[PDB]
């Protein structure tokens, strides 16, 4: 599916995760932020790439990153 | 496929290893790509061939007789009308073809009528099928040389011998009409061995298979 | 032919060969790619 | 070592020497492959024995009498018409021609069918070997010069040996390239 | 799993629709491709080119056996002002009756087209007269496509594929290609034209019977081993003088007499003779340039590196230069088709207004037809060029292998650079636009005196330097005391003169303000395409929206709607976009070339100067006065032989408007719908049974604009070309 | 018409003796900041077939038979440069002898 990475510019505003309805982003324990949180990818093959979490990034440039490429039957998003 | 090959330093292609008889390694299409298939084609090939042994001997009585000649001789009268002699031919065919079909899947010999296969007083033996098959070719393309000089040369079989031995020098089909296009095909079937000869030598290994659209070959290159 | 034997040409070569290759040639070409896209494996 | 193919000193990197007729002689190095060396060596022996006997034909039937020269005997009057020579001159020397290679494939050397050493009277020597190359190079030398008389002087080669011989300073390389424009018309 | 895409696992593993177009387009996207290194890209690129070679010379060996089966090719050379070229005969079953007895054109008994590439005076002019020659042409051609193609099937086995470094080797193949492809490729030509050609215009057959016992010159090589060439152009062909026969004519070979052929035309045969055999004794000369294994020759990165100019003018130069151009493939493919479409250009350019075949400047629609051609043709290699040239800058572009060389001063103000582009294509604009409403109202208020025209006097001022004589200025070349003018006033100066004084020809027509009008309009266009072109390819790996553009690939569709909107972002999308600016400026150059030399042909060359000021006379007198014959192809009343250029005028019209279909509307309104046929087709009676194997997907939006471009392109093209030649034909 | 042979063997005899005794010490300078010890060199390694081919010839760089580096292939160069004036000046004597002037008058 698409290849879904978070850097380390990630704070942990715990907002990029509410703007996905896919459950791809989830939130890890961290150290390099005020937050102590860092956005991790378990299910990056459930995503489909629709960038919302790029819209709820507010860091610049963005912490968390999806790169398109090899498609699939739930990367689409087909219920056929 | 046989230690006689088609040309000299030919190799079998894989499935075509020489199992069943008459085989020469002449497959360059690889029509036959499945055993049942080359079973099937086998027959096919002994019918035509059979058939073709007929006609020529048919055409070879014909003309040694005096009888005139035979693509003219569809225009000539006859007893009994044509629409119903195509009507009795295919009635008579509907049953003949019916039970050779239904041998044939039973058994697989080439039978008649009741009798699979039809072999009453019996010298079946593997070198009788291998001269009948080499006859046979031989026999379809004997016939396919009548239909040519048929067509061009417009004489019978024994008129275009006696022409061939009147002056061989001349009295060809390379100086006919078709004659520089037969120049040109003997020139590439020349060619043509020797071009799968480097196509060997230069794809030492991998497959290298003829990938063509009545073979599905092509599935494991 | 005369003056025109390399690949001789008869009278009803457009109305024979046309056919083949507006009608059986994209057939076959239409069956071996659908076998082709459709292949598993 | 070996008397080398011109004066300067080369040690030639690929050519040791124990080639048949070897001396060096690669100045832009083509054949660095081994299959390639074997391979066109094989070429290069039956192109110089295509060639002697090319030459050979020439000056036998020059000196036997013919009416027809050898430039001009592909549009002559024969027994057989040129439509029905063809076929059997490429079908037979193919057949020929696919033996040799499907010997040569793991013998390595010629042969005309089937005994591949092909010497029924023997004195199968290297020095026999040397000769045979070096006489077939000096052969294909021959007969590019033939063609180019034939191209150039429109004459017959052993006519334009005695040419050379009659007037040695007037029939030369400037006689027939710039003071004879009219070699089409009968010189 | 499928294996449709064997190149690619990952595409062979999509379920939908999408598996098969995004396997057919990335077919030969090789860099890309799964498990492929660089030496077996590079032997996929030779075998690829080799098959493209053979395509080549199939397709024109098909050219040669169609002509001379189907066509009228002796007729054409018996009358070549009257007899009209065939291109092939025409069976189409669903003819009707009329339809066949309204294309038995050129004196033919069925139905033929009539073909408008001119061959026909192509080949009359290098000496080919029977159809036996263009058999054995076609033969021949079709025999070295097979070599060409066996080839290409020889270089993919092992023991012959060459290594990564044999293609890396850039001074010998330079060297090999200047000297060989180049140099002896002309020199044979010319060595031919003169053999075959020279005598064919004087009435002398030369074949392959009889070109060893005739001679090209009298004189017989005797001026090649001495100094004379001057007996070459001793007698030339005089100007009452025929193509087909000897009357008045002379014995040379090469001469310079310049101008056209009085009779033809055309330029004179032995012109081009001296021409090529001179390009191609210079480029053999040039090709023992570079350094190969002897001692001698020149290194491409020793002269790169070399030549950095001091005070940092240019940084570090062209230094790290070499490696760039020969690691990237895609820089030597977009310097290449740069070149390519330069060339394509000043060839459009450069045959109309000198014709090279005898009797082409008498067919017009084969002489608009081919400028139009070859211009698009030229415009498409130049967006390949440029869009080539982004693939480079983000796919293999190392900053710190050339740092601070031109490649990345360039890139380091590329704002500047794209700033400038887009204030002058501005300018243009708004003032040419200005001018041209100006023009438009002013002439619609009853009163053209008041239109601007602006009088090019830079352009008229260099034909006069050239040698025309109309606009009076006392210059070089034109005065007779002149140095100009004195040199070479035995050489060429009297036929160029009287070639380039006669306004019957093409040879540099007079210019009025509508042509300086119609000139910056399309220096404008070229202006706005090299404005998008070339901050797509700066903006290909980084901007200030989206430094990281060089990780998401060339062609990839956006980034999403945050930061405002990212749609069309990619250099991609900036090339597809400046292919519909492309289509635009190649379609004005066409509508200038076209209308001037239509209205040249007519003779009303005033209507022209008078006319294309405005552009409501243009639109009147070139759209709609041109289109009469056009859409009367198929009348109710009456049909003729234009029924072929209305329907694919009509045609390019319906692919053009399906193009749009696909260019307004965008995935994701599509794809509800095909999930709404999706729950038709598998939750209906009687043909629930059948169903897909490939799950139907709406189209990219990559792939969307790759077809609506392609459609828009087709229907432009289509549509264009059939107006052209329905509208050139019509009157003659 | 100028005689073909003395401007020929004039031409070619001054540009060859203008290689060896006069451009030959610029020679072998140009070329040894082009492809010298610390600079480019050999562009190739060698492992291949079609790889060894760009790889020097093997009589261009054996020794001087010559007193100076003039070599076979400088030779060759030099001869060719001189042929090609000769040529130059037989054509500009041929033009010049048929009545038709080049120069500016
Ligand atoms: C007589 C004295 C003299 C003169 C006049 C020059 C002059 C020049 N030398 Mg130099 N040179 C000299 C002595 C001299 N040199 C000496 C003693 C040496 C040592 C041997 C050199 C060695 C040397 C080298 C090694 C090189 C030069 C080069 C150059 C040229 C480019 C200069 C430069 O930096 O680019 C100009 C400066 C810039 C900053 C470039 C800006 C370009 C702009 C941005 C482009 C604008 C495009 C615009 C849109 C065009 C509009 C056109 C319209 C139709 C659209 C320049 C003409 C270079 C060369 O060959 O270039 C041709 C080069 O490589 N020189
Ligand atoms: C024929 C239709 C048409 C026209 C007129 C334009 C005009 C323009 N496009 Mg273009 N374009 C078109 C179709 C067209 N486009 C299509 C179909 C495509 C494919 C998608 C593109 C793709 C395209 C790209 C990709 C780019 C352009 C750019 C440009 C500008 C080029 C600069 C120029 O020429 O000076 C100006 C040209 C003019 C014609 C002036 C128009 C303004 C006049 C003066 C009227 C202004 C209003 C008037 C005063 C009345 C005021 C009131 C009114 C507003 C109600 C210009 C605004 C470039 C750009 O904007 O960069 C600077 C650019 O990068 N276009
Ligand atoms: C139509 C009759 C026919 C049929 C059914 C077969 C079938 C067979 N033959 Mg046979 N063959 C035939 C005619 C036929 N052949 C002729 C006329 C010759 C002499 C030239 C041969 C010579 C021959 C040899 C030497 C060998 C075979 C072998 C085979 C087997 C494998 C080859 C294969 O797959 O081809 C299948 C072929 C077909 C299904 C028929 C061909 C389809 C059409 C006719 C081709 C289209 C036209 C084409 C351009 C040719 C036109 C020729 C033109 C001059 C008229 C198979 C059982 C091999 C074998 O024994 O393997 C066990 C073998 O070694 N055949
Ligand atoms: C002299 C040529 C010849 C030869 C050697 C063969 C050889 C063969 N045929 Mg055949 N046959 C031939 C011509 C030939 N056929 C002709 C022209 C016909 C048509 C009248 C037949 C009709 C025929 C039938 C109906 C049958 C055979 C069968 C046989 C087998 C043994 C019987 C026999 O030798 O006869 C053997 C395969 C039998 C069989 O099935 O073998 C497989 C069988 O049932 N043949
Ligand atoms: C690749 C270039 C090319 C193109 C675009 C055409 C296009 C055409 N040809 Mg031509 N043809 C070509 C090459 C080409 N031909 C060559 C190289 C030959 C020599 C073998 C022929 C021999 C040929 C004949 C004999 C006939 C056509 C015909 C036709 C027309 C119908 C298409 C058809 O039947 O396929 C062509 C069919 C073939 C079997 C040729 C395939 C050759 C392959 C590629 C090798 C069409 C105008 C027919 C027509 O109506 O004439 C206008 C017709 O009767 N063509
Ligand atoms: C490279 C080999 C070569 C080739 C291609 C030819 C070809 C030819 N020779 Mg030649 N010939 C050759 C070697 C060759 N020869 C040698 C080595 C000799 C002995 C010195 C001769 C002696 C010879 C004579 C004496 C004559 C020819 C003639 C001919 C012509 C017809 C011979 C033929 O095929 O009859 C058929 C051959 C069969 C074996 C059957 C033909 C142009 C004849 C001719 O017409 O001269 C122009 C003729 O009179 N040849
Ligand atoms: C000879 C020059 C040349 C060469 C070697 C290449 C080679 C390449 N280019 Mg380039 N390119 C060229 C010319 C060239 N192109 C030109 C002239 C253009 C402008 C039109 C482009 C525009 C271009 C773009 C924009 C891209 C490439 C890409 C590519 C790569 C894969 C493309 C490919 O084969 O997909 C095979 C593609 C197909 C089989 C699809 C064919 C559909 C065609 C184009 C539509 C034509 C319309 C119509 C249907 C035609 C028929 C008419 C109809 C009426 C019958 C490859 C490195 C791509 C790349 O690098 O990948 C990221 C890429 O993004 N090139
Ligand atoms: C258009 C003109 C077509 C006819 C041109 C003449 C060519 C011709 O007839 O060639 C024939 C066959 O040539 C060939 O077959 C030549 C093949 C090479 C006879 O040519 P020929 O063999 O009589 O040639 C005699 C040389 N003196
Ligand atoms: C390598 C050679 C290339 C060709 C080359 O350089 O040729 C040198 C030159 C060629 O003369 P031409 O210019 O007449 O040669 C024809 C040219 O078109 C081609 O060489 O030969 C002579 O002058 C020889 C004179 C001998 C005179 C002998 C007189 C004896 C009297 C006793
Ligand atoms: C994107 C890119 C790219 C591309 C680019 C391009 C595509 C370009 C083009 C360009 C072009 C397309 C250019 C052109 C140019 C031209 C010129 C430069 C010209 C000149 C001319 C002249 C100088 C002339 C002169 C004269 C004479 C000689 C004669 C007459 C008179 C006169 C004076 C006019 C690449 C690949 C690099 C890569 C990177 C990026
Ligand atoms: C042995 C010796 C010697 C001597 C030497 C000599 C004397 C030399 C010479 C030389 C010469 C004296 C010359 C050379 C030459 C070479 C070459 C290599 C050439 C080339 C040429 C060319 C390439 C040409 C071309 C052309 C043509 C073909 C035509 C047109 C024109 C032209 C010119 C372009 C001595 C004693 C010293 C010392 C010891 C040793």
């Amino acid at each position: 599916a698409h290849v879904v990475k978070i850097y380390d510019t990630c704070i942990g505003c715990t907002q990029c995760v509410r703007a996905c309805p896919l459950d791809v982003l989830e939130m890890v324990p961290w150290d390099g932020c005020k937050a102590a949180q860092m956005a991790s990818s378990p299910r990056t093959e459930d995503c489909v790439g629709c960038k919302r979490c790029e819209t709820a990034c507010p860091t610049d440039f963005l912490s968390v990153r999806v790169y398109l490429g090899n498609e699939s039957t739930r990367s689409l998003g087909l219920a056929y | 496929a046989g230690r006689e090959m088609w040309y000299p330093g030919a190799t079998p292609p894989p499935h075509l290893d020489g199992s069943m008889l008459g085989d020469y390694g002449f497959d360059p299409l690889r029509l036959g790509t499945n055993p049942d298939r080359l079973k099937w084609f086998r027959e096919a090939e002994l019918m035509n061939g059979r058939w073709a042994m007929a006609a020529v001997v048919g055409i070879l009585f014909t003309d040694l007789v005096g009888l005139p000649k035979w693509w003219e001789a569809g225009a000539q009268t006859y007893p009994i009308d044509n629409q119903t002699l195509l009507i009795i031919e295919i009635a008579v065919f509907s049953f003949l073809e019916s039970k050779r079909y239904e041998g044939y899947k039973k058994t697989g010999g080439t039978g008649f009528a009741f009798f699979f296969p039809f072999d009453p007083m019996g010298m079946r033996s593997q070198d009788k099928e291998l001269k009948e098959l080499k006859n046979g070719r031989l026999a379809m393309l004997a016939f396919l040389g009548f239909a040519s000089t048929a067509a061009v040369n417009g004489q019978g079989p024994i008129e275009s011998l006696q022409t061939h031995l009147a002056d061989p020098a001349h009295n060809n089909i390379f100086t006919s009409s078709v004659g520089k296009e037969s120049c040109v095909f003997v020139a590439v079937l020349s060619i043509l061995p020797m071009l799968i000869e480097a196509n060997k030598a230069l794809g030492k290994g991998q497959e290298s298979v003829p990938l063509f659209p009545w073979n599905e070959e092509w599935e494991k290159v | 032919a005369t003056e025109g034997y390399p690949f001789v040409p008869p009278d009803w070569a457009p109305a024979l060969f046309v056919p083949l290759t507006g009608l059986v040639l994209p057939a076959v070409g239409m069956a071996w790619a659908f076998t082709y896209i459709q292949k598993e494996r | 070592n070996r008397p080398l193919w011109l004066p300067d000193v080369i040690p030639p990197p690929h050519l040791n020497g124990t080639l048949p007729g070897d001396s060096g002689f690669d100045p832009l190095g083509l054949g660095l492959n081994e299959e390639r060396l074997k391979w066109y060596v094989e070429a290069e022996k039956m192109n110089g024995r295509w060639a002697m006997m090319a030459v050979t034909g020439i000056m036998g039937q020059e000196l036997l009498g013919v009416p027809v020269k050898w430039f001009e005997a592909g549009a002559a009057e024969y027994d057989l018409p040129v439509q029905a020579q063809v076929p059997i001159l490429f079908l037979v020397m193919g057949f020929l021609e696919t033996k040799r290679f499907q010997g040569f494939r793991e013998t390595g050397t010629s042969g005309f069918i089937n005994s591949y050493p092909f010497d029924p009277v023997g004195l199968n020597s290297p020095k026999h070997a040397v000769n045979e190359v070096k006489n077939g190079r000096l052969a294909m030398v021959a007969f590019v010069g033939f063609a180019v008389q034939a191209l150039v002087t429109r004459t017959q080669p052993i006519e334009g040996l005695q040419k050379h011989l009659a007037d040695p300073f007037g029939k030369n390389i400037t006689y027939y390239l710039t003071h004879t424009p009219e070699v089409i018309a009968g010189t | 799993t499928k294996l449709f895409p064997k190149f690619s696992q990952g595409l062979a593993q999509d379920p939908s629709t999408r598996r098969i177009w995004y396997g057919l387009a990335t077919a030969h996207d090789f860099e890309s491709h799964d498990g492929m290194t660089e030496e077996n890209l590079y032997q996929k690129i030779f075998a690829s080119h080799f098959g493209q070679l053979a395509i080549i010379f199939l397709w024109t060996s098909g050219n040669l056996f169609h002509v001379a089966w189907q066509g009228n090719f002796e007729q054409w050379v018996t009358d070549p002002i009257h007899v009209r070229p065939i291109a092939h005969a025409i069976w189409d079953p669903h003819f009707g009756q009329p339809a066949v007895e309204a294309f038995t054109r050129g004196g033919a008994s069925g139905p033929v087209n009539i073909a408008t590439s001119g061959v026909y005076q192509w080949w009359y002019t290098i000496g080919l007269r029977s159809n036996q020659e263009l058999y054995v042409s076609s033969v021949f051609l079709a025999l070295v496509s097979a070599v060409f193609l066996f080839a290409g099937w020889l270089h993919l086995q092992p023991n012959f594929q060459p290594s990564l470094s044999w293609f890396k080797d850039a001074e010998s193949r330079l060297n090999h290609h200047l000297a060989g492809l180049f140099g002896v490729s002309s020199l044979a030509w010319t060595g031919h034209l003169v053999h075959v050609a020279i005598p064919e215009s004087r009435g002398q057959h030369v074949g392959w019977d009889n070109f060893l016992s005739v001679l090209p010159h009298p004189q017989g090589l005797t001026p090649f081993w001495s100094g004379n060439w001057a007996a070459y152009a001793q007698n030339p062909d005089t100007a009452s003088h025929a193509f087909g026969t000897a009357d008045g004519s002379g014995t040379a070979i090469l001469t310079f007499l310049g101008g056209f052929h009085p009779q033809t035309q055309s330029l004179w045969l032995s012109d081009m003779a001296h021409h090529h055999l001179a390009i191609a004794v210079l480029f053999i000369v040039a090709g023992h340039m570079y350094r190969t294994n002897f001692g001698i020759g020149h290194r491409l990165e020793a002269i790169l590196e070399a030549h950095t100019p001091p005070a940092g003018g240019l940084g570090a130069g062209h230094k790290g230069l070499f490696h760039t151009v020969n690691n990237s493939l895609h820089f030597q493919l977009g310097l290449a088709l740069a070149s390519v479409g330069t060339i394509t250009s000043l060839v459009a350019q450069h045959m109309y207004s000198l014709p090279p075949y005898a009797y082409l400047a008498v067919d017009f629609t084969t002489q608009a037809s081919l400028y139009t051609h070859h211009q698009y043709i030229a415009g498409f290699i130049m967006c390949g060029a440029f869009a080539h040239g982004a693939i480079f800058f983000i796919r293999d572009y190392d900053p710190e292998q050339n740092k601070g060389n031109v490649l990345a001063r360039v890139l380091d103000h590329k704002e500047a650079i794209i700033s400038h582009l887009s204030w002058v294509s501005l300018f243009l604009g708004f003032h040419t636009l200005g001018l041209y409403v100006h023009n438009d109202v002013v002439q619609a208020f009853g009163t053209p005196e008041k239109q601007i025209l602006i009088e090019p006097v830079f352009a008229q001022w260099i034909q006069a330097a050239q040698g025309k004589s109309l606009y009076g200025f006392d210059l070089l070349l034109a005065s007779s005391s002149s140095p100009a003018y004195s040199a070479g006033q035995s050489l060429w100066l009297p036929g160029w003169l009287e070639a380039i004084n006669n306004n019957q020809n093409s040879l540099f027509l007079t210019i009025g303000p509508g042509d300086f009008l119609v000139h910056h309009a399309i220096a404008l266009g070229l202006h706005t395409t090299t404005l998008i072109l070339v901050k797509g390819a700066l903006d290909a790996r980084g901007s200030k929206l989206m430094p990281d553009k060089k990780d998401f690939g060339y062609s990839f569709p956006c980034d999403g709607p945050g930061r405002g909107g990212t749609c069309d972002i990619s250099a991609y999308d900036a090339f597809y976009l400046a292919v519909f600016w492309m289509l635009n400026t190649i379609g004005w150059v066409t509508f200038y070339w076209h209308w001037k030399h239509l209205t040249l042909w007519q003779g009303n060359v005033s209507q022209f100067d008078e006319s294309s000021t405005y552009l409501m006379g243009w639109l009147r007198d070139y759209l709609w006065l041109n289109s009469s014959q056009l859409i009367n192809g198929y009348n109710p009343f009456g049909m003729n032989s234009l029924s072929v250029w209305a329907w694919t005028f009509l045609f390019g019209h319906l692919v053009y408007a399906t193009g749009f279909m696909f260019l307004i509307s965008w995935r994701g309104y599509w794809q509800e719908l095909i999930e709404t046929l999706v729950w038709a087709h598998e939750k209906t009676p009687l043909a629930n049974l059948v169903y897909w194997k490939d799950k139907p997907v709406a189209l990219s939006i990559v792939q969307a604009r790759l077809v609506g471009l392609a459609h828009f392109s087709v229907g432009y093209i289509f549509t264009y070309a059939a107006f052209l030649i329905a509208s050139t034909a019509g009157r003659f | 018409l100028i005689a073909a042979p003395v401007a020929i063997g004039g031409s070619t005899a001054a540009l060859l003796a203008l290689g060896r005794f006069v451009f030959l010490p610029y020679q072998r300078r140009r070329t040894d900041m082009e492809v010298g010890p610390g600079r480019l060199g050999p562009k190739t390694t060698g492992d291949t077939f079609f790889d060894r081919l760009q790889k020097p010839a093997s009589f261009v760089e054996t020794k001087s038979k010559d007193p100076s580096g003039f070599g076979l292939i400088d030779v060759l160069g030099w001869g060719a440069l001189g042929h090609v004036f000769g040529y130059f000046l037989l054509a500009c004597s041929s033009l010049q002898d048929a009545g038709i002037e080049p120069f500016p008058r």
